[PDB]
């Protein structure tokens, strides 16, 4: 009887680094798009509505959050569609079917 | 002498008493050690509720005995 | 290590004895009296 | 400066009685504040809509109960209505 | 400020898709995705700018974006909601 | 139901506290329902009473805190009296 | 009484020592300090963390804890006095004893109790003395410790070797292949939180060595209370030349004395029981009834031996 | 002496505040005198029910500060708190670890 | 260190009976 305790070149095959990036991103919680390109994209899109806006620095950021939480979610759905068609790749005809079923195109 | 008072919450207090002390003195000792008014408590030993007027020695309590303190809880 | 072996074998024991003697009470020329003591050994 | 309001200190007083040693961050505090505001607006808006269909002119402690029982899912509804009625009883008899 | 949508580069889309759970991207996704994102951004910033020019000011606040989001079904907690 | 009952009991204690300490609770109350019964690996054992998921707390292992030499002495004395467990 | 805050205390079989910058040394950069003071005192490196402070105690809620004298009594005749719910213990112990355990809990230390002056060894109590005189709060307890000459201990060790080489052995061959006068020390310089200490390996408990039990030749432990002796505490003192250092034998097999061997005067404290030990003749009270040298002399001798060995070991 | 209306009911959340918000938010012409109490009770019940799971998560993750990721975990790991917040997105909450079974190697 | 360390280091570096060290020890002083 004794006291118990709690303590005392290379080339990965294709498809394994992906299954590792999935696990390392599904556990992180940062933003996955560069901040200056998204800044400029938001400013450039808002030209078509009013010429010279000033975009308080918390607005832009806000958008980015949503812009991730949309795309990510979208991809989830598209994934299923791919797996439904008995394949592993996700194709543009998957995104379109997800957006159609989900109501964004009708 | 020491006796024990086991509170439901997991706490046991080791009161110092004499066999000639009355139970009223015991309730006073539990108060002055822990601040619980004697009126709100309820003391139990060996399945029998200790009666309000009688004395400790009436129950043959000797040192290092244990007994249970339940509260007459309310709103 | 060989140097340690040689010194420990011959010089170190009585060198230590004289050193601790001068350590208990120190004189003012401890080297000369120590030399005398050790030479007086041989 | 103008003083704006929130639910910070009340969320903190609740955290210090559910987990007496943990401490909330800042962004998490703002998230809990906006959550409380959102649920407040949901419940009060449904309660109003419900106190309109029936042509009542007031939003009483029963419109709120039916609103809570419509919006909240299966089991959260029972516990929510129990806590509510307990609080209202403990308040009226005081 | 012309042709900035190319700023949503390929690795960013790869990372979004990894967090989404997909394993083997195609090669054509990286344009369908920019189209989708541009459509979403137009739909949101239109209402944001409406909310911000109704109040007679020239600065898109964060409450404006929060409202423009909540109005389309997608709320957002954390930015003064 | 369990967490609601626990919070109600704890806030009943906190409402009573105006009369006093000697009343706090082991904070790790989030424990699953288990039981003790005869086992295969040894005489007694612990059987889960309800289906539980993975990566979830079950119970704290609680006892008297002692130092190392006290533990050595105690295990020696237990081996003496035939405990051997 | 104050505790130590930033000193490495002796634990996990490692001993520490402060050093000071010595520029005569080229391979090493530092040499041993005399002490934080002139005279010998309480060794702060080998204390328990809970042992607070020539004065030592623990708070009133703490189990048995110990401290050892700095000076290592190898041989000869040494006398001293220890000045005295709160219990204490006075005795002597080797290095293998734990600072967490009361002197006399193991087979490496021999001690005496404050109440009833009972002698404690191997965890068992003894009442060899029939005097049974109680000890008060201001009593002074003398210790005369006599040990054999180094040469006889050396020959006893050589006898142990001659038994062990084949009589107890008949990887055996490696064990059979495996300096008594010569000292070889192991010391590494380490920096712990901007402070500077030397790390040295220590000894582990092993099976007791047997053959008649090993006894230091004419070894004796004598105890006095206010001039009156109370008997001999022990005779059959264990030899130590018997004392295996912690050794990763696996490592050297796979690849294929430190001048501090002796008995230390040890003071134990329980639930606030304080005391103090006296080292120097000027504050020695019964030095003449023996008829001799005080512990402080051996302190200076150990300082000299350490510095001279430090000199030689550089090359 | 005064006696806060939210202390007569054993609540922590303010009842006078909730009552003023119901009055001046234009929900109805009249507000019953016990409606704010009921609503504040429900609000504090929900916030305690979510803060408890958030603390459980932050503890089972060896931290001692509730942080947006812990709220996202506490919500999306439940089953009924997930329907109450099926549309929201919790900024800086990341996503829940999940990998399909057709994708895991064999 | 002030007193005897350099004489000892020089003597051991010199090191032949012990008489040679005894004399070198005197000549250094």
């Amino acid at each position: 009887a004794r006291t118990l305790q709690t303590a005392r070149p290379h080339r990965y095959r294709p498809g394994t680094v992906a299954l590792r990036e999935i696990r390392r991103y599904q556990k992180s919680t940062e933003l996955l798009i560069r901040k200056l390109p998204f800044q400029r994209l938001v400013r450039e899109i808002a030209q078509d509505f009013k010429t010279d806006l000033r975009f308080q620095s918390s607005a832009v950021l806000a958008l980015q959050e949503a812009s991730e939480a949309y795309l990510v979610a979208l991809f989830e759905d598209t994934n299923l569609c791919a797996i439904h068609a008995k394949r592993v790749t996700i194709l543009p005809k998957d995104i379109q079917l997800a957006r159609r079923i989900r109501g964004e195109r009708a | 002498m020491q006796i024990f008072v086991k509170t439901l919450t997991g706490k046991t207090i080791t009161l110092e008493v004499e066999p000639s002390d009355t139970i009223e003195n015991v309730k006073a000792k539990i108060q002055d050690k822990e601040g619980i008014p004697p009126d709100q408590q309820r003391l139990i030993f060996a399945g029998k509720q200790l009666e309000d007027g009688r004395t400790l020695s009436d129950y043959n309590i000797q040192k290092e005995s244990t007994l249970h303190l339940v509260l007459r809880l309310r709103g | 290590s060989q140097t340690r072996k040689y010194l420990n074998t011959n010089v170190t024991p009585h060198l230590l004895a004289g050193m601790r003697l001068i350590a208990v009470q120190q004189p003012e020329d401890p080297l000369r009296v120590l030399g005398e003591y050790l030479i007086e050994q041989s | 400066k103008t003083r704006k309001e929130s639910y910070a200190i009340y969320v903190y007083k609740v955290l210090k009685q559910v987990h007496p040693d943990t401490g909330i961050s800042s962004k998490a505090m703002s998230i809990m504040n906006s959550f409380v505001n959102d649920v407040f607006e949901r419940i009060a808006g449904e309660a109003s809509r419900l106190a309109h269909y029936n042509k009542r002119s007031t939003i009483t402690s029963r419109e709120i109960q039916t609103a809570v029982r419509l919006l909240l899912p299966g089991e959260l509804a029972k516990h929510a209505v129990s806590e509510g009625t307990k609080a209202v009883t403990c308040y009226t008899s005081a | 400020l012309r042709d900035n949508i190319q700023g949503i580069t390929k690795p960013a889309i790869r990372r979004l898709a990894r967090r989404g759970g997909v394993k083997r991207i195609s090669g054509l996704i990286y344009e369908e995705t920019r189209g989708v994102l541009k459509v979403f951004l137009e739909n949101v910033i239109r209402d944001a700018v409406t909310y911000t020019e109704h109040a007679k000011r020239k600065t898109v606040t964060a409450m404006d974006v929060v409202y423009a989001l909540k109005r389309q079904g997608r709320t957002l907690y954390g930015f003064g909601g | 139901d369990n967490r609601a009952s626990n919070r109600r009991f704890q806030q009943d204690i906190e409402a009573q506290k105006a009369a006093i300490l000697l009343s706090l609770n082991q904070l790790n109350k989030r424990k699953k329902p288990v039981m003790f019964a005869r086992s295969a690996i040894h005489n007694w054992g612990l059987y889960a009473l309800d289906s539980i998921a993975a990566k979830e707390m079950i119970i704290e292992y609680v006892g008297e805190r002692i130092r190392q030499p006290v533990a050595e002495m105690r295990e020696k004395r237990y081996l003496k009296n035939g405990i051997g467990s | 009484f104050v505790r130590t805050e930033d000193i490495p205390l002796n634990r996990r079989h490692f001993v520490y020592r402060p050093c000071s910058a010595n520029p005569f040394f080229t391979i090493l950069g530092y040499g041993c300090t005399e002490y934080p003071f002139d005279h010998s005192g309480m060794s702060v490196m080998d204390r328990s963390e809970g042992l607070s402070i020539d004065l030592v105690s623990v708070p009133d809620q703490y189990g048995w804890r110990t401290a050892r004298s700095d000076v290592c009594i190898k041989e000869g005749m040494t006398y001293w006095e220890v000045e005295v719910t709160p219990h204490l213990r006075f005795g002597v112990c080797r290095r293998e004893a734990s600072l967490e355990a009361p002197v006399g809990f193991d087979v490496y230390g021999y001690g005496i109790r404050d109440i009833s002056l009972e002698s404690i060894h191997e965890g068992k109590l003894n009442c060899v003395l029939e005097n049974g005189s109680p000890l008060k709060e201001g009593d002074k307890i003398g210790f005369l410790l006599s040990l054999p000459s180094i040469h006889t201990q050396i020959k006893q060790a050589k006898e142990f070797t001659k038994r062990r080489i084949f009589a107890l052995n008949s990887n055996k061959e490696f064990q059979r292949a495996l300096e008594y006068n010569d000292v070889v020390r192991d010391q590494i310089a380490i920096r712990y939180k901007n402070q500077l200490f030397f790390e040295a390996t220590d000894y582990v408990k092993t099976t007791k060595p047997e053959y008649d039990y090993y006894q230091l030749e004419d070894s004796y432990l004598a105890i006095f209370q206010n001039g009156k002796y109370l008997g001999k505490a022990f005779e059959n003192l264990k030899p130590l030349l018997f004392s295996e250092l912690q050794y990763n034998e696996k490592f050297y097999l796979g690849y294929w004395n430190n001048n501090k061997l002796g008995y230390y005067p040890t003071i134990s404290c329980f639930n606030g029981g304080t005391a103090r030990i006296i080292s120097e003749e000027d504050k020695l009270e019964y030095l003449d009834q023996i008829r001799v040298n005080t512990l402080d002399t051996l302190y200076k001798e150990q300082i000299a031996e350490d510095i001279v060995w430090d000199i030689i070991d550089e090359l | 002496k005064a006696k806060t209306r939210s202390s007569r009911a054993g609540l922590q959340f303010p009842v006078g505040r909730v009552h003023r918000l119901l009055r001046k938010g234009n929900y109805a012409e009249r507000v019953g005198a016990g409606a704010p109490v009921y609503l504040a009770a429900v609000l504090e019940y929900l916030t305690a029910e979510i803060l408890e799971l958030a603390g459980n998560a932050a503890r089972d993750n060896k931290k001692t500060r509730i942080i947006p990721r812990h709220l996202q975990l506490a919500v999306r790991n439940d089953e009924e708190l997930n329907k109450l917040l099926g549309r929201v997105t919790i900024a800086q909450g990341g996503v829940l670890p999940n990998i399909q079974s057709v994708l895991l190697p064999k």
